[PDB]
């Protein structure tokens, strides 16, 4: 048996849609550390790593190690129907397949119960080498969401060319050019406004927009984003999850 | 300005390609 | 001539949108007393009972009873041209196959005025018997529309449950299960937010989820709405309108 | 969360069953 | 070489929603006097023509007159990677096989150049009859905008009847028959709900309403409009993008 | 709630060709 119980049952939600674009089944990994999805996209092509610390949680009970096969639709349209300032608990059997969600108003007044199926699914896992990257951007989520938006009518990809007094994002297609140039600046007063670029090393990196566009469905998660990178290496757009946790996206770069 | 879905570029390489299974 | 001048247009309004998916043709039976109408659906499942007394208008003028056939689609076509603070007076021709509707704003410097089509239809009309339930829901409008449109995505059917504690909607479908709990809220003055339950007796009955939802189309017209049940009898799903009216969809249960 | 339109479950009887003209 | 920095970014995103839909293409006169487009409809139908005067511009040179082919969708689409709080640059050389647009944020700390890809157009001019009409009605932009948008309701077609008192707005067709009127009015405050008429004979003239809906599309580049017309004569709707120049679409009535 | 019901064009309409000429 498990037990989570999750104050801001909003970030279920987020987190799932942002999820369910990429790939319709994936197996959630439920241990006493917390609650770890790591998955490729349906066309095996990006990577995503989910990670929600069990320290996150108001209440975290974990017996036996687990593995949920979850329908990722399903488990959003459950989701849905949870209010937004609902309290979402799950809980589950062990060796059991079924999984409990319980959704708790603020007022007190109602509370609802999902019991979603699991289901039969092996997902083979690709190690993630820990490893140092010569540009690390962190910027506005929001402004990097809006940036791809708009690239997507350019071009197929966008080039990031990291250089210390800024970054810039840039496509060709029938249409024409753009450059889209940020300043990097330490200055402002709120720090998710901030663009940030702890560099070892100028790197430009041509990237495929068909799934930054995807990547970006997670930005409501969190005010801001970081895109680690370094030549033919694999890109990591990451999203931090309130200090429970990361939501972060693989996906390599052109040659 | 919405999200124009583009297509996966011929040049795209897998995930598998730079990490170890499993 | 029949011509009544309502200051709520939007009452108007927000019937129509009620109906107009429910029901193509229907009759407006015009008296002095008042507007009625009464008509089943479409597929015949269904029954629609409207009433807006007299007394609710502030002008209400009938020369005779009146039988206005009128095509609900382009009576709504017209009402959504009309303003919401847009006072809207009806008004009918003795001789007349035609209805004239009447929009005058509150800037008092535009008049719109529309005419319409009547047609000859024939009127089958249903006693409904008055009657006592074994429970009576009375639960916030928002609620119940949320609830059954959360509840559309787990199966074909909701299962009402009463006691005195509280009411409990259920359903189940091939992605599994909801139940959803409102506790009672009579104590508190409640008047909007509030739960009430004048069971008589418990009562388990099986609704069809379609039919509810087009009835959860009449929510803006009432912050609250109740459900009357009783075994094998068809369940009154009531919006009242202020002090003018009510509308009323009847539906049946499982055997 | 929007209405999923359900079908018309096979058991539904009509309201002219339960009343009379 | 010419090069125009408008403070005001938004008129120029402003005008291309206006136009994207009823024009394919179109040459971009420019002149030291500024910058002028006429065209019609890839329907032949109705004619726009804009006007922005260099006075208009906190920055302008053209030192050579230049007619650029422009597809406008692609040029909105460029457009809407700029914000509406941004500052708007045209640069384009001469013979240009290319045309680039600049914007420039509150900040600075986002800069944007895109390259949009010009084309040949063989387009001649068509000359204005500049003339004295017989009505000239001016009304808030948005109240002309529902009016033909709520008879798109009721026809295909609407009737414009001009008297000193008032202008009417009328249609007809399956659904029935509809009138909206238009008192002058006395005011003086404010000038945005102003409506005033200058007749020297009346005028009734019909015309599609397909058009105006689209012409109506303008309405966010100004708070009041205005229309123009004489017996016989094609109509000037008349938008004015303050302190610049105008965009006018100019329509044929029936017969 | 009013969308545009967005219309045919009438068979009598004359295109603006016929009220202006070119230059």
């Amino acid at each position: 048996m498990f037990e989570a119980r999750l104050v801001q049952g909003s970030i279920l939600k987020k987190v799932l849609e942002a999820l369910k674009d990429l790939i319709n089944e994936a197996c959630w990994d439920i241990s006493s550390s917390g609650v770890n999805l790591q998955s490729m996209d349906s066309s095996h092509v990006s990577l995503v790593q989910l990670t929600l610390r069990s320290e996150g949680f108001d209440t975290y009970r974990c017996d036996r190690n687990l593995a949920m096969g979850v329908n990722l639709t399903s488990m959003s349209k459950i989701l849905k129907c949870a209010g937004n300032e609902d309290i979402i608990t799950l809980r589950a059997e062990d060796n059991a397949d079924t999984l409990a969600l319980v959704f708790e108003a603020p007022n007190q007044e109602k509370v609802s119960d999902y019991e979603m199926k699991l289901m039969d699914l092996d997902v083979e896992q690709l190690g993630i080498p820990e490893q140092e990257y010569s540009c690390v951007v962190k910027m506005p989520s929001g402004e990097f969401a809006r940036i791809c938006r708009d690239l997507s009518h350019i071009g197929d990809a966008v080039v990031i060319s990291c250089a210390k007094d800024g970054v810039k994002f840039s496509a060709s297609g029938e249409l024409g050019n753009g450059n889209i140039k940020l300043s990097q600046t330490s200055n402002v007063d709120k720090e998710e406004e901030a663009v940030t670029i702890e560099m070892n090393e100028p790197v430009q990196l041509t990237f495929a927009l068909r799934y930054l566009n995807f990547f970006t469905k997670a930005t409501p998660l969190s005010s801001t984003v970081t895109l680690s990178m370094s030549a033919d290496v694999p890109l990591v757009v990451e999203y931090k999850i309130a200090d429970m946790g990361h939501l972060k996206y693989y996906l390599a770069p052109k040659i | 300005n919405p999200v124009c879905v583009r297509p996966t570029p011929k040049w795209q390489k897998g995930i598998g390609e730079f990490f170890r299974l499993s």
